[PDB]
């Protein structure tokens, strides 16, 4: 029943940075604190334990510290192969519970994403199922608002998005958004649109198209 | 060398029973704790219980409790979870781990490498594959968008493998229908609309294959 809280929830750094997260418990824990990574697809690897505790094995530049409530991770020279969520867990009390994870990404200069919008395919229409595709290409930070209009109304609660890890070679993230819709729906209205709101913007980027005319 | 090793992934309809798997090897299993954690979709672990494999003691959640069974057969080293009836809320990823006990505290010192359960009503299906083209400039995007398949993953190529160069293929997103869906992109010059590009979308599970040439138009 000890809550553990974590902070932050994701942050951007560089390699060669010195990296902190903090770790919050609902009450009192002593030093029974232990650190974990986690790489995705694979299975979470302690790093620490006993609040400041190195497990074998694991890079100095790993290390703990705090007791009672109040608990930090410090990673001293960010290496590559860092980036990852780190988790928290208290080993005070049953049940063993795990902090909400700390996601540690790469820092680089603001991208503005490439904007792009896909109409349905013939074929789909045939199936009577429309799906409106809009992509945002290579941008940074991951932060982005993307925001459908048709016949220049905003949509609710009938799209879908997904957003790739970062690029292994730029760093950068995109994503993918996709309107739903009946092809009785589709047919009633003429302009479809997808509004990208961005850090690199100077302002909101549209693109549309209008059915029937292309 | 410590190591757990946990049977292979699940998919399976509400209702039924599943008996998942973990075998330590490389020390004295009747000496070691082992505790399952269990991890949704993007989300974080969450503890679901323990065992002392040597007498069988469990130790639960009171969230777990009575939903899921563990249990432990030292016959042969194993650790166990058990379902009786599946709910689609028990889809994820599920991690034995060997708590080694230092510094006062259990640690999870080693982990097995995740068992994957998707528990749906859905049935196994093969994607529909439809072209994504620009309406009628620096770079040019084109996809495809891969529909309604059950269960995951499907695999795209583009080109037969001969173009990696630019390509996303996005997470799959699960519909309303219980089927999933997934985009895949590619960005190429906008003066080889000349070239020709496919993709090669591959479905395991539904034993099917589908090309899809995304032309420019
Ligand atoms: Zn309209
Ligand atoms: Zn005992
Ligand atoms: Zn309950
Ligand atoms: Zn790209």
């Amino acid at each position: 029943d000890i809550q553990m809280t974590q902070s932050p929830s994701s942050l951007s750094a560089s390699v060669g940075d010195r990296v902190t997260i903090t770790c919050r418990a609902s009450q009192s824990i002593g030093l029974y604190l232990a650190w974990y990574q986690q790489k995705p697809g694979k299975a979470p690897k302690l790093l620490i334990y006993a609040a400041s505790s190195l497990q074998s094995g694991v890079p100095s530049r790993f290390s703990g510290s705090g007791s009672g409530t109040d608990f930090t991770l410090t990673i001293s020279s960010l290496q590559p192969e860092d980036f990852a969520t780190y988790y928290c867990q208290q080993g005070n009390t049953l049940s063993y519970t795990f902090g909400q994870g700390t996601k540690v990404e790469i820092k680089r200069t603001v991208a503005a994403p490439s904007v792009f919008i896909f109409p349905p395919s013939d074929e789909q229409l045939k199936s009577g199922t429309a799906s409106v595709v809009c992509l945002l290409n290579n941008f940074y930070p991951r932060e982005a608002k993307v925001q459908w209009k048709v016949d220049n109304a905003l949509q609710s609660g009938n799209s879908q998005e997904s957003v790739t890890e970062q690029d292994s070679k730029d760093s950068t993230y995109s994503l993918s958004s996709t309107l739903t819709l009946s092809k009785a729906d589709y047919e009633k209205h003429k302009v479809y649109a997808c509004e990208v709101t961005h850090q690199g913007l100077s302002s909101p980027v549209t693109k549309s198209f209008n059915r029937g005319e292309c | 060398e410590v190591q757990l090793v946990q049977s292979g992934a699940e998919v399976k309809k509400p209702g039924e029973s599943l008996k998942i798997s973990c075998k330590g090897s490389g020390y004295s299993f009747t000496n070691y704790w082992i505790s399952w954690v269990r991890q949704m979709p993007g989300k974080g672990l969450e503890w679901m219980g323990r065992i002392d494999p040597s007498d069988s003691y469990t130790n639960y959640s009171p969230s777990f409790q009575g939903h899921v069974t563990i249990s432990a057969d030292k016959s042969i080293s194993t650790a166990y979870l058990q379902w009786s009836s599946l709910k689609a809320s028990d889809t994820a990823m599920y991690y034995c781990a060997r708590e080694l006990y230092q510094g006062y505290m259990d640690t999870f010192d080693s982990w097995g490498q995740g068992t994957l359960v998707t528990v749906s009503s859905a049935s196994t299906k093969g994607p529909s594959v439809f072209p994504l083209a620009p309406c009628s400039e620096s770079t040019a995007a084109l996809g495809c968008l891969v529909k309604d398949y059950f269960p995951e993953p499907v695999t795209v190529s583009w080109n037969s493998g001969a173009l990696t160069s630019g390509v996303h293929t996005f997470p799959a997103v699960l519909q309303s229908s219980g089927l999933y869906s997934l985009s895949s992109v590619v960005t190429v010059p906008s003066s080889s609309l000349t070239k020709t590009y496919t993709c090669n979308v591959d479905h395991k599970p539904s034993n099917t294959k589908v090309d899809k040439r995304v032309e420019s138009k």
